[PDB]
């Protein structure tokens, strides 16, 4: 087969700016000065969509093996998954994809933490539920405290597509336990580590408030 | 406007087929071929074939092993798409686009149905748990905790899908052959509890509707 490999992995543009992504397909895609490489986009939840065939935001470039996609001025509905895809021979194959991100100013998380509900705890259950929203950049990190002490098995995570309107993430956070290990102990803590503070963002609940 | 509409989601087990439709309308649906694509993961499109509506005639991709038959009813503008002998590695998003030309003689998909995801698996069909999340006594934040489920999808709604600004809908994490998810929302401080909020949930798998009103902690 045709192996197509992109460049970068992941990028973040400012609006207005351009960006640029880069298809190699491992030979040639050319033949009679037609280019058989397409561009796809890809936003999360959503099929992928035909944004470009062969070589008026985004323009195709390239010859032989080498092709990129640029995107100008980029908006910030354009966060997004994009695909090359070459048609030069079956099968017909596509890039890893590369995820544009759009840089925008940082913004702190809004942190919200929820107590187990009285209905999951009838049934002998106890999830703490942690959320993180609206916040950028993309890299954060979550520590559940109980009593003080760190806690980590029970925890899953759960985090958000780029947002194509406000360019924000959002993530969250869940500390499962028993009902029997949640009513032994009192505080519970969602504790956030996030470039926009030095000090890391708390929220906590005391179960016997 | 052309339109390629696909089948629902399939909760299938290891070993049987699965037979999926995608049913063009908006166009000459024997006039254009139709590609089959495989998504298992975000970073992953991979091609399982070509159909020729017309003719009949399919080019597969090799890697399938021959586990792809590709069929078509011309009089209901409907192709086909079986695979057999399933696994988990065959858990994923099937597509069915168009073959189009937009630059003369260079294939391209162009108008793509919207995807039929399968999953492979000897698990149980199980209703969620739908628990709400208050807050104790500017904008206030709101929970919906949906958890123990299988299959996906489930989909959750705020106020009957007429609160949706401000709504997280997280996606779900599959742990011992059930998942979890959870959704926020956002509102302004002066419109609850004055005014309900409500979480609706439906998994159409288990036949299943719960609505949760989030209810001020007592």
């Amino acid at each position: 087969d045709i192996v197509l490999t992109q460049s970068p992995a992941s990028l973040a543009v400012s609006l207005g700016q351009r960006a640029t992504i880069s298809c190699r397909a491992s030979e040639s895609v050319d033949n009679y000065g037609i280019s058989f490489m397409n561009w796809f986009q890809q936003k999360p939840g959503q099929p992928p969509k035909l944004l470009i065939s062969a070589t008026a935001r985004f323009i195709g470039s390239g010859s032989g093996t080498d092709f990129s996609l640029n995107i100008h001025p980029v908006e910030e509905d354009d966060t997004a998954m994009y695909f090359c895809q070459q048609s030069k021979e079956v099968p017909r194959t596509f890039g890893g994809g590369t995820k544009l991100e759009i840089k925008r100013t940082d913004a702190a998380p809004t942190v919200s933490i929820f107590p187990p509900s009285s209905e999951q705890l009838t049934s002998g259950g106890a999830s703490v539920v942690c959320f993180l929203n609206n916040f950028y950049p993309k890299d954060i990190n979550v520590k559940w405290k109980i009593d003080g002490s760190e806690r980590q098995n029970g925890v899953l995570n759960s985090w958000t597509d780029q947002d194509s309107k406000d360019s924000t993430y959002s993530m969250s956070s869940t500390l499962t336990l028993t009902k029997d290990e949640y009513e032994r102990h009192n505080s519970y803590t969602c504790e956030a580590t996030h470039k926009t503070s030095t000090s890391p963002i708390v929220k906590s609940f005391n179960r016997n408030e | 406007q052309v339109q390629l509409q696909q089948s629902g989601p399939e909760l299938v087990r290891p070993g049987v087929s699965v037979k999926i439709s995608c049913k063009g309308s908006g166009y000459t649906f024997t006039d254009y071929a139709i590609h089959w694509v495989k998504q298992s993961h975000a970073k992953s499109l991979e091609w399982i074939g070509v159909f020729s509506t017309y003719y009949g005639n399919t080019n597969y991709n090799q890697k399938f092993k021959g586990r792809a038959t590709m069929t078509v009813d011309k009089s209901s503008s409907t192709a086909y798409m079986e695979l057999a002998r399933l696994t988990s590695e065959d858990s994923a998003i099937y597509y069915c686009a168009r073959k189009s030309y937009y630059v003369d003689y260079v294939d391209a998909m162009d108008y793509w149905g919207q995807g039929t995801s399968v999953t492979v698996s000897s698990a149980s069909t199980t209703p969620p748990s739908v628990y709400p999340l208050a807050p104790g006594s500017s904008m206030v934040t709101l929970g919906c905790l949906v958890k123990g489920y299988f299959p996906e999808p489930v989909t959750v709604t705020w106020n009957s899908g007429s609160l949706s600004s401000g709504v997280h809908t997280f996606p779900a994490v599959l742990q011992s052959d059930l998942y979890t998810l959870s959704s926020s929302v956002t509102v302004p401080s002066s419109t609850w509890p004055s005014e309900t909020v409500t979480c609706n949930v439906a998994h159409p798998a288990s036949s299943t509707k719960v609505d949760k009103k989030i209810v001020p902690r007592d």
